[PDB]
């Protein structure tokens, strides 16, 4: 056990002395109070520690002890329905222990060592176990939590517990080599967990929003970014994705953000209902909250903890969705530490390894074949907060060159109170062509063509806007005023979505199909009618536009009849006038 | 067109000035790390 | 304990810093007393300590010090403040000492002025709606009790009058939520950082008119006081506020009178130390630093008090992308942004509703609260006003005669909106008056164009005329 | 309106201030006459002892010549030199090894360090 | 109009005397306690 | 020091219609007149010095042309004080630190001027202080900070420039002096962006 | 220096013509950047105003003497930009300006002095 003493203190940094033999990125206990830190630089006889807690009141000369092991999490039953801080400590226990504020130095366990779980074995003596295989299961909130062998364990089974209630400390299986396999294990948060093979992304990740699910979709293992200035409503979109997506498990990482958002999740998710299993919504969610006024050095800790928990649940054969609340805050934590490491920085003060860290983090996502020969996925959706709304700063650019889809929020739409406020001209997605067979087989045989026609119409209206700007919209010919008007309709009747409405919040995909289909039918008929001398003004007064603009408020079970009525009403809106 | 060209050259001046300031600062801190690593040698 | 230790051996004084050697017995963050050859004692705080020497940031100015005679002695290991209920009629300077001539207070507790973060599990959702008597805030950017809501001002715009009007008129409306009937007034904690004499006299005369001084605590750091003291003023004010709220169940309202001066002090003390800078020389940790102040607000589960913040800050060149307003917007919940163009037209209060925002607005409006049509009226107003502004931009190119009829109706709506709904000028409007005016203004548009409001709310509110509300 | 309330509250506050000030002056005068009491030598010895225990490795001791003889019998045991001085009163002040560190243990010093901590006790015990 | 000021002046002076006397009651114990505590 | 700061209730008449009517300044107030070159800032400053209704004028020429100081010195003995019968120069104090005199003395001149104005205020008069340019004072600050190897703020200026400016402007205002009488000081500072 | 000697020792009336201060300013910038000083608006040293002042302020007339020194600086505004640091700083020091116009040059006029933006 290497130990030394404090030599210098400044900010969240501590320089220890006499630490010869300590290893890079080991966890230490700083001071007599025992704060947690991590070695980030060795220099002769000294070590440079970044402390994960407040350092005010420390004194020169206190002990510093290295534990010899890098940061790690405890992976086992008992993580769902919970809330943790940046280094995996249960906040409910900290609350029932320290009151309404968070004091430093609390030591608590990640998993509760007293609750008893219903073990149910699935291996027999003499069997061969191999890293990643499943030993048994326990029930957890309507899931089936599989107990896995750690990735670095292999051997033969000597004894396996019969059944019944046990706590997570119980050696449910002991190998012929004498190792005891409890219900949980630890894993270093900086090492990606291994898999057998990576697969191709060919199933959509259904978010519930029309514009994202239709125009800019994401595959079940892809990555996405959503950067926007303050006031554009990033938190609303993130919480909507956490509410309505079709993931089995949601892991929500609030890195460096407002605390009221975490409280909103905590207070509201127990009252909502899980779309798939029908249970409460908090039973499929894991929060990792490290708010703005918490220690700075714990932000990257929270990011890594979140992604490791997501990879664990993926290893059990689930589809996980990871929501990183901001990576700009992580980058700023890095810059703050580098300020007193006295490094020579890159553009705008960020340390030079930042793009490498970002790539390493976004590359853990994907759809895999697990070590136990099963299928699971992790889908990352990270938010960016560019300083000054400037989309050219280093974090945003470093993110563009990695992600698969890119959802750009703009301020002009947010001022208009028109939400989701996704900039159509600046967003893209690289997953459409690979997802088209799924759409043809599961939505409708011509879904790709309707999507393409809507994209072409939006592009053509964008092209006309340039002339509309210099001559005014009344100077166009009727054939182009029609495109302007149908663009307005597409915008405010299909793209727009009400997050607080009881029925417009979640929108199935066949509903989006129907709406697109009837908008296109109307537009085609109106172009035909213009080819016959009908003026553009009475076309705008046709009262079937009310049906079209109201369609999105119809329930998912009431919709097919509505759409079948509306199609023939559209047809009659023009064939009957003759 | 003249008004837009004026705005553009103004923005370009400001950006170049900020870049010059921060490279000055970088040179200073590099000189500093070298000095205070050599003095401890 | 009680014995005193003095450190001689000062080795360096320049600007706001002071290096002292052989001082390993000082804690990181301690408070010291610097005494010179005259006997005058001034304060400081340790910001870096090592086995060789410790670095001190002096609060006062460093005139008169010398390397031979001054001494440094410890005061306490953590910077604390003595709080009490009996400070509800007092004035202190920027570091907590009385300046009204009365004796100091007898502290019930001594609390660390840095505070501790609230537990996200211990928090509560803010829901109580506050009626400020200002329509552009009440109807379009509702303020709830326990919220962070800054005011993005300019150089010559009247942000102080808006803050004082809010303090004078703010009240909860318990008859609308059906819960409670105490309506106990707000206690006001007012922290001024680098204030001038003109604005200080304004605020004092205002509170003296209203009689709100007997329940207000005042922390004044004037513009001729030292600069580095501004580091302590907001922390002291919020220490007192959190004490009052979460011990004696007050409902506190905190007013921080200029965060720009706070950021100036921060940048100064951060450049003296050569931190990696942010965008315009502001230190790289300014985000965390401001977050430790703004996030000391909200409501706690299982307690009756509350804390509400109204920071005021002046965007330097009316620039929304400057570092200070940018970060503050990234922290707080929405903002109230003032407009210079509206101010030049004589409109008071010059709040333009498009770049404003209140994120917690949906927690405290609707049925069982103000009225069931509040939300839809609000966003219908937003849509119509945006349309009016775009049509102005078009008129600027193709002339007013070339317009259609509905375009002229939107132009007229924008104009009447600005001149009747925004411009109220020191009168106190209940929420019902505000919604009544909003509907009278909406009735200018054809009933078939209010596409964000339901059919029944239209049926039972449409059709009022503005001449009826007033002539 | 509230102006009268402010008046009565100001009167109360300043009255409490007067009485607390008086108590403090009372103890300030009770202290400044102790070197005539028979407990003087032993209290001075323990004061110097805790002072020396606060500077590991002092090189001297400054005190008052009038109570200098009270202080010879306990510094020889550890080798810390002596020195007298008229200005230091009601206590003793050490000196650190470099000359750039001192520790004073005067009476009035401890009084000014503890009075703020004990003000709450005096209030709660002199009113309720 | 001024009767309020008169009533309040009376109340102020009355409470001032009340506090002073309630203090002079046990000042003799307060001072002894402080001297006890300040001493080593 | 003073006994009490008062609120300004009386206009400071400059003699120019646009300033006295549209944008008035009060007796103890502060004004700023920033103007690009070729906009006649010098004539406006001289006019303010020539026709104001103050009892004493203190003109601080902090880093400006010398011909301006010469204009004052030559013309003012001829012009008559409106209030009394005396020459105009009898009520004026000049501090002259021109553009080619030592740089580090510009700040000294600013402080000297405002201290003399505070003295005459303490005597019961109402003074006007015209700081002929504060950008030159800012440049002196920048130069000295450059010699100190300090890290600068945005445009090479030291990070404490706003503090010095605020502390200088905060010396203005109407007061009750220590002797009990009443005086005031009005500051009109020029800038050169 | 020659001009001052002539004017205030032999009662001469001297007219000094400095033909291009735009080149002077580039030389000054190049020399200053070799001493590692803090830059200015476009790389020009932070003290260009004081350096130009020590040159321009050497003209004038003195009391009790008959000589005189009149200066006519000449400089080319880069890109015809009036806000460039060179002409801008020269504007704050001198007593007016004479401006040459391009449209009068195109018309074939000579000397193409524009009388509307000029002043003495």
């Amino acid at each position: 056990m290497i130990q030394g003493v404090i030599q210098k203190i400044a900010g969240p940094a501590v320089i220890a002395k006499g630490m010869l033999g300590a290893r890079m990125y080991d966890i230490c206990k700083v001071g007599e109070e025992g704060l947690v830190g991590e070695i980030i630089r060795l220099d002769g006889d000294t070590a440079f520690v970044q402390v994960y807690e407040d350092t005010s009141g420390l004194k020169v000369g206190e002990p510093v002890v290295s534990t010899g092991l890098p940061l790690a999490v405890e992976l086992g039953p008992g993580m769902l329905n919970g809330i943790y801080d940046g280094i995996q400590r249960p906040l409910e226990r900290i609350r029932e222990k320290t009151g309404i504020y968070i004091t430093r130095g609390v030591v608590v366990h990640a998993l509760d060592r007293e609750k008893k779980w219903a073990w149910t074995p699935m291996v027999k003596p003499g069997d061969e176990v191999r890293g990643g295989m499943v030993l048994g299961t326990v029930p957890e909130f309507g899931f089936t939590h599989k107990i896995l062998v750690p990735p670095d364990v292999r051997g033969r089974v000597k004894e396996v517990k019969p059944a019944g209630e046990y706590t997570v400390e119980e050696p449910v299986v002991v190998l012929e080599d004498g190792t005891e396999l409890k219900m949980y294990h630890t894993w270093p948060v900086r090492r990606a967990r291994p898999v057998q093979r990576k697969l191709d992304p060919n199933t959509p990740f259904l978010t519930g929003m029309r514009i994202l699910d239709v125009l800019f979709p994401v595959a079940m293992g892809g990555t996405a970014a959503i950067p926007g200035p303050f006031g554009a409503g990033k938190s609303v979109t993130q919480q909507s994705l956490a509410k309505w997506s079709n993931a089995d498990v949601v892991v929500y990482v609030g890195c460096g953000e407002r605390g009221n958002e975490m409280t909103d999740v905590l207070v509201e998710f127990p009252e909502l209902t899980d779309p798939k299993t029908g249970g409460p919504l908090m039973h499929r969610t894991v929060l990792i909250a490290n708010t703005s006024n918490m220690p700075v050095a714990a932000r990257e800790a929270s990011i890594y903890v979140g992604v490791t928990i997501a990879e664990y649940f993926r290893d059990q054969g689930f589809s996980v969705a990871l929501m990183a609340d901001s990576t700009s805050r992580w980058a700023e934590a890095l810059r703050e530490i580098s300020s007193r490491l006295e490094e020579m920085p890159a553009e705008e003060g960020y340390p030079p390894y930042l793009a490498a860290r970002l790539a390493a983090f976004y590359e853990r996502a994907g759809k895999v074949i697990t070590l136990g020969g099963e299928e699971g996925a992790v889908t990352i959706v990270g938010a960016v907060s560019p300083p000054g709304g400037d989309m050219s700063e280093p974090v945003t650019q470093s993110t563009l060159r990695i992600v698969g889809a890119f959802w750009r929020l703009d301020a002009s739409l947010a001022f208009r109170r028109h939400f989701p406020a996704i900039n159509w001209n600046g967003s893209y997605s690289l997953f459409t062509s690979a997802l088209d067979p799924w759409y043809r087989e599961n939505v409708a045989e011509d879904y790709p063509e309707l999507r393409d026609a809507i994209s072409e119409l939006l592009q053509r209206e964008a092209g006309l806007q340039e002339i509309v700007q210099l001559v005014g919209p009344d100077a166009l010919q009727d054939a182009e005023r029609l495109v302007i008007e149908v663009g307005r309709i597409i915008r405010e009747d299909f793209l727009q979505q009400n997050a607080y409405h009881e029925v417009d919040a979640y929108c199935s995909m066949k509903k989006a199909y129907g709406i697109m289909k009837m908008i296109l039918a109307f537009y085609k008929e109106a172009e035909a009618a213009i080819k016959r001398g009908v003026s553009i003004d009475e076309i705008l007064q046709l009262p079937v536009l009310e049906r079209i603009g109201r369609a999105r408020y119809v329930s998912e079970e009431e919709f097919p009849a509505y759409f079948e009525e509306a199609m023939k009403e559209i047809q009659g809106a023009f064939k009957a006038l003759a | 067109i003249p008004g837009i060209r004026a705005q553009i050259r103004f923005i370009q001046q400001v950006l170049e000035q900020r870049e010059r300031e921060d490279t000055f600062r970088l040179k200073r801190i590099k000189g500093k790390i070298e000095a205070r690593e050599a003095e401890e040698e | 304990d009680l014995l005193k230790k003095e450190y001689t051996g000062i080795t360096y004084i320049s600007g706001p810093l002071l290096f002292v050697e052989n001082a390993k017995d000082l804690a990181y963050g301690a408070i010291v007393d610097i005494k010179d050859g005259t006997g005058r004692v001034r304060g400081g705080q340790v910001i870096e300590v090592s086995e060789e020497y410790a670095v001190i940031q002096v609060f006062e100015e460093t005139t008169g010090l010398d390397l031979a005679t001054t001494s440094v002695s410890l005061v306490e290991d953590v910077a604390r403040l003595g709080v009490s209920k009996e400070m509800l009629g007092r004035r202190f300077n920027g570091i907590g000492k009385p300046i009204d001539g009365l004796p100091p207070i007898t502290p019930e507790k001594r609390l660390p002025i840095t505070g501790l973060p609230l537990n996200p599990v211990a928090r509560r959702k803010p829901e109580q709606f506050i009626q400020t008597g200002i329509s552009t805030i009440d109807v379009m950017n509702t303020l709830v009790r326990g919220q962070k809501l800054p005011i993005f001002s300019g150089s010559g715009l009247p942000a102080n009058e808006i803050a004082a009007q809010i303090a004078r008129q703010a009240t909860v409306r318990p008859d609308l939520s059906g819960e409670g009937e105490k309506e106990e007034p707000f206690a006001v904690v007012f922290a001024a950082m680098g204030i001038t004499q003109r604005e200080l006299s304004y605020f004092i005369q205002e509170f003296e008119r209203t009689g709100a001084l007997s329940r207000s605590v005042l922390f004044l750091n004037k513009a001729d006081d030292p600069t580095i003291e501004r580091i302590l003023t907001p922390r002291m004010a919020l220490t007192v506020a959190e004490y009052l709220a979460f011990e004696h169940d007050y409902h506190v309202l905190v007013i921080l009178t200029d965060m720009t001066n706070y950021c100036e002090a921060l940048r100064e003390i951060g450049a003296a130390r050569e931190e990696i800078p942010g965008r315009r020389g502001y230190p790289g940790y300014m985000y965390t630093d401001l977050a430790t102040i703004y996030e000391r607000a909200g409501v706690v589960e299982g307690k009756k008090g509350s804390v509400t913040q109204i920071p005021i800050l002046s965007m330097p060149d009316d620039d929304r992308t400057h570092p200070i307003p940018d970060l503050t917007g990234y922290i707080t919940e929405g903002q109230i942004q003032l407009s210079r163009e509206l101010h030049r037209k004589g409109i008071y209060p010059p709040i333009d509703p498009l770049p404003s925002l209140s994120r917690l607005m949906n927690n405290g409006v609707g049925k069982g609260k103000t009225r069931e049509d509040h939300k839809q009226v609000s966003d219908q107003l937003y849509s119509a006003y945006a349309n009016g502004v775009d049509i102005r931009k078009l008129v600027a190119i193709i002339g007013e005669d070339a317009l259609t009829e509905n375009d002229r109706r939107y132009l007229q709506f924008a104009d009447a909106f600005e001149r009747f709904f925004i411009n109220q000028g020191q009168q106190n409007r209940s929420i019902e008056e505000s919604l009544q005016i909003a509907w009278a203004l909406l009735s200018m548009l054809p009933q078939g164009e209010l596409k964000r409001i339901s059919k029944d709310h239209i049926g039972k509110y449409y059709g009022q005329k503005l001449e009826e509300i007033w002539g | 309106e509230s102006a009268g309330e402010l008046l009565v509250a100001t009167a109360r506050t300043q009255a409490r201030g007067e009485v607390l000030e008086e108590v403090r002056r009372r103890v300030r005068e009770a202290l400044e006459a102790l070197p005539q009491k028979p407990e003087w030598p032993e209290v001075v010895r323990k004061l110097a002892l805790e002072a020396l225990e606060a500077l590991p490795g002092a090189k001297a001791l400054v005190a008052n010549p009038e109570d200098l003889p009270h202080l010879e019998a306990l510094a020889r045991e550890r080798g810390v030199e002596l020195q007298a001085e008229p200005a230091l009163r009601l206590g003793v002040r050490a000196v650190g090894a470099e000359g750039k560190t001192q520790v004073e243990n005067s009476l009035l010093a401890r009084l000014d360090r503890a009075w703020d901590a004990l003000s709450s006790k005096v209030a709660q015990a002199l009113w309720g | 109009t001024e009767a309020l000021l008169a009533r309040y002046r009376e109340r102020a002076e009355a409470e001032a005397k009340a506090v002073r006397e309630k203090a002079m009651a046990r000042l003799d114990e307060a001072v002894a306690l402080v001297l006890k505590e300040v001493l080593p």
